[PDB]
């Protein structure tokens, strides 16, 4: 197994500072850009900061509502990556987690923070060995290859792995039967023949030339 | 354009 495990989560007051930390393992580390995502109490994911490698001079990006309040940063020689977080406030509150791989294969357990577009289906039902597509869409237009849409399932409960990326590539030792796709000008995830076990949330998320959008997620149910 | 890398 790679394993990504966060620290340093807690509950915090408003205004107040806390510095998240994440130690990868069992994979190069250093080959690879590192994300802060966050879950937050109403669901739903959002991608927070990225950090590139040395040879990028570990150039950073954020999202705005971030931006100018944390910071990213990396230390190779010890597979970590680390989110430092001022001024925080009551909507800075949820599970964080670092991810990245493909381009998030990989997820951590996730700390928790306590502070005190991109279109899915809402939800489908379906039963083991029925086909079922999710889609999504973009607002500001067709959805292509650049967007690099990724899909990522969230199982009971914040258990995050990522399933494809690069628009159709399988991260590694994801089942078959979870198939990335461009249909017209959505991007699309087939599980073709569903099993019990994929009862879960899907989220999509492209790229938009240096950030990352996330949408709503898909709730899975899966009878029998 | 992202982190392409397999
Ligand atoms: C995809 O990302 C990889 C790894 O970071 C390389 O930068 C590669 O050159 C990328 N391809 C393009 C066209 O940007």
């Amino acid at each position: 197994q790679v394993q990504l495990q966060e620290s340093g989560g807690g509950l915090v007051q408003p205004g107040g500072s806390m510095k998240l930390s994440c130690v990868a393992s069992g994979f190069t580390f250093s080959n690879y850009w590192m994300n802060w995502v966050r879950q937050s109490p109403e669901k739903g994911l959002e991608w927070v900061a990225e950090i590139r490698l040395k040879s990028n001079n570990y150039a950073t990006h954020y999202a705005e509502s971030v931006k100018g309040r944390f910071t990213i940063s990396r230390d190779d020689s010890k597979s970590s990556v680390y989110l430092q977080m001022n001024n925080l406030r009551a909507e800075d509150t949820g599970i964080y987690y670092c991810t990245g791989v493909g381009q998030f294969a990989y997820w951590g357990q996730g700390t928790t923070v306590t502070v005190s577009v991109v279109t899915q289906e809402s939800a489908l039902t379906t039963s083991p060995g029925e086909t079922v597509t999710l889609t999504c869409r973009s607002s500001t237009g067709a959805v292509t290859t650049s967007n690099y849409a990724n899909w990522v399932q969230e199982k009971p409960d914040h258990l995050f792995t990522g399933l494809i990326g690069g628009t159709n590539n399988r991260a590694p030792g994801v089942p078959a039967r979870f198939s990335g796709s461009l249909i017209g000008d959505k991007a699309a995830l087939t599980i073709t023949g569903a099993q019990t076990e994929d009862e879960a949330i899907y989220f999509c998320a492209l790229w938009y030339s240096n950030h990352w959008v996330f949408g709503g997620g898909t709730k899975l149910t899966v009878l029998g | 354009a992202p982190d392409s890398r397999p």
